[PDB]
């Protein structure tokens, strides 16, 4: 499949980016804050994140704002 | 070992479970097993290895990832074992599971921080250790993200399915093992993680105490699948990349298989498993 467009926005106050590239061997980084979401795409093209595991969404930037809906403020760990 | 339904342990029954898990806490073991889950939860892919979810051996991997659980709380108490959660039965905020003397209830609506229970913050007795952000207290927000917890119908369609997984063998599958985990389907185990939120939601789960009560009853639901179907096994039995066949061995132990995990009875039975039946 091909790589989902990079991306760069503020959300929520938050700077989240996406771009084309213990874990897997991410195919697609993002990033909250310029700290690494370990995000995995899904066979039939959806997302997951670390911060909301069990739950899939559309796209890497969903993967991203959910993350930060889910940490109310607080920084990301790498 | 009997493990017994949450729903049904004595106050010192309880009492001995939750001493039990804050002392592999205490000692530094219990945030071991996060940090394991963790890195086979971020590891497991669908396109490439899989060994703990989104594959064939998501069940015989929690079976002795339970296992290794249960087994250092018996060394803390060896009168204790792994209960479950029915979730099909014990599906509201008001189940005695989210009491106080048990896990403690929903988080507040602020930081959703748990308040009460045993693993509150506040007690200073249940850091989050290993985490993926700044946040060190237990939060939760049940039925928050998605309304309710799968019913008795819903796990029973789920149970009928006579296939144990199918090809590709990743969350794309038909089969049961896809539908119990829940990326297809109605959703069982998936939905579970989401409707508890909090770090139950995320990639260390087993912050949460209830990870091993969900997951114990998990693993009675294959038990059950097997009951219902005598005659349909694991798969795949041979040559598959990427994925743990029958008799391959699994990470992170390497010194068991699929097929050692198959009968749970060699290492515990359940308050109740109904044999058999038509
Ligand atoms: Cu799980
Ligand atoms: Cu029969």
């Amino acid at each position: 499949p091909a790589a989902p467009e990079s991306f760069d926005e503020v959300y929520k106050g938050r700077r989240i980016q996406g771009r084309p590239a213990h874990e897997h061997g991410g195919g697609y980084e993002v990033f909250v804050d310029g700290v690494q979401l370990h995000v995995m795409r899904n066979a039939d093209g959806s997302w997951i994140s670390v911060v909301s595991q069990y739950d899939p969404v559309p796209t890497p930037r969903a993967a991203a704002r959910a993350a930060v809906d889910e940490l109310q403020g607080a920084p990301l760990l790498p | 070992t009997v493990r017994k339904n949450q729903a049904t342990l004595t106050a010192d029954e309880k009492r001995r479970f939750v001493a039990a898990v804050l002392e592999l806490k205490r000692s530094g073991r219990y945030d071991e097993f996060v940090r394991t889950h963790n890195e086979f939860i971020m590891s497991d892919t669908d396109s490439g290895e899989r060994t703990g979810h989104r594959s064939p051996s998501f069940l015989p991997w929690h079976r002795r990832f339970l296992l290794d659980f249960e087994q250092a709380l018996q060394s803390v108490d060896s009168s204790v074992t792994l209960p479950y959660w029915d979730w099909s039965a014990d599906r509201t905020v008001r189940a005695s599971l989210w009491a106080p003397d048990f896990l403690g209830g929903t988080g507040r609506s602020t930081d959703g921080r748990v308040m009460d229970g045993p693993f509150a913050a506040s007690t200073g007795n249940w850091p989050i250790n290993v985490r993926v952000d700044s946040r060190t207290y237990l939060r939760r927000s049940l039925g928050g993200s998605v309304a309710e917890l799968p019913t008795r119908a819903e796990v029973e369609s789920v149970l009928a399915i006579s296939a144990y997984d199918l090809p590709p063998y990743n969350s794309a599958s038909e089969g049961f093992r896809n539908h119990l985990e829940g990326w297809r389907g109605v959703n069982l185990h998936n939905r579970v993680h989401v409707w508890v939120g909090g770090q139950m939601a995320t990639g260390v789960s087993p912050n949460d105490p209830v990870f091993w009560l969900h997951h114990a009853y998990v693993d009675k639901l294959w038990a059950e699948w097997q009951r219902r179907h005598p005659d349909s096994a694991y798969v795949p039995t041979g040559g598959t990349p990427d994925v743990v066949d029958l008799n391959e061995t699994m990470k992170p132990w390497n010194t068991v298989r699929p097929a050692d995990l198959l009968d749970h009875t060699a290492y515990y039975t359940f308050d109740a498993l109904e044999h058999h039946h038509h």
